[PDB]
C-alpha cells in the first residue's frame, strides 16, 4: 500500500456494532414499519491484544548509530504527555528507520 | 607445539544473550627488554615544590597486561547498545590468553 503498512489478502475482519432498537409507545396496529423509538446510546470497554514478531538487529558497524531520542531545546511542555489543559500533545511524526545496514 | 603452527586465533566479538553479554578482544602487543634485565631502585626528592612528590621504589624488567578501561572491551556501538537499554551491569568472569609469541 501506498500509505505504508502491510498489504493483506485477508485482513483483521471488520467489527460492527449497533444499539438494538427499542420501540416507543405503540397503541394500534399498522402494516407500516414502526418509526418512533426510545433514544439511547451505549458505552463499554474494548481490549485489543496484538502479537508482533521482531527481526533482531545484527550489525557490525563500529561507530555509534543514530537513535530516536527525546531532544528538545528549552521545553515549555513535555511532548507526548497531557498539557495543563489535559489535552495530549505530540509535536513530531516518529518514523521507523534509525538503524543502518550496508546494501 | 611447533614453529610452523599458530598457537591461537583472532577473536573480537560481542555476543548478547539476554541477561548476559560476552565481549572478546584480541590485540597485538610488543614487549621491550626493560632496564636491560635488571632491577633498579628508583627515587625522587621534592619535585615542583612539593614533597608529596618524593618517593622511593623499584623498577623491574617486567611488563604487564592492563585491560582496565572499558574501551578495551567495548566498541562505541556496543557501548551505545548497553547504555540505551539497560539499567545496570556488572562483570562476571574473565578469561585471558597469550599466544603466537615471537622473540
Amino acid at each position: 500500500p501506498a500509505m505504508g503498512g502491510f498489504g493483506l489478502k485477508h485482513p483483521p475482519p471488520m467489527m460492527l456494532i449497533k444499539n438494538t432498537p427499542v420501540p416507543g409507545n405503540i397503541t394500534s396496529f399498522s402494516d407500516v414499519p414502526v418509526s418512533s423509538f426510545i433514544t439511547q446510546y451505549s458505552t463499554g470497554q474494548v481490549t485489543v491484544e496484538m502479537e508482533w514478531e521482531l527481526k533482531k538487529e545484527n550489525s557490525k558497524r563500529w561507530n555509534p548509530e543514530i537513535q530516536y531520542t527525546n531532544n528538545y531545546n528549552d521545553p515549555q511542555f513535555v511532548d507526548f504527555a497531557p498539557d495543563s489543559t489535559g489535552e495530549y500533545r505530540t509535536t513530531r511524526p516518529i518514523g521507523t528507520r534509525y538503524l543502518t545496514r550496508p546494501l | 607445539d611447533g614453529v610452523g603452527n599458530a598457537s591461537g586465533d583472532w577473536h573480537c566479538d560481542s555476543t548478547w544473550m539476554g541477561d548476559r553479554v560476552v565481549t572478546k578482544s584480541t590485540r597485538t602487543w610488543v614487549l621491550p627488554s626493560y632496564n636491560n634485565h635488571q632491577y633498579r631502585e628508583i627515587k625522587s626528592g621534592s619535585v615542583d615544590g612539593s614533597n608529596a612528590n618524593a618517593y622511593f621504589g623499584y623498577s623491574t624488567p617486567w611488563g604487564y597486561f592492563d585491560f582496565n578501561r572499558f574501551h578495551s572491551h567495548w566498541s562505541p556501538r556496543d557501548w551505545q547498545r548497553l547504555i540505551n537499554n539497560y539499567w545496570g551491569f556488572r562483570p562476571r568472569s574473565l578469561r585471558v590468553k597469550i599466544f603466537n609469541i615471537q622473540v
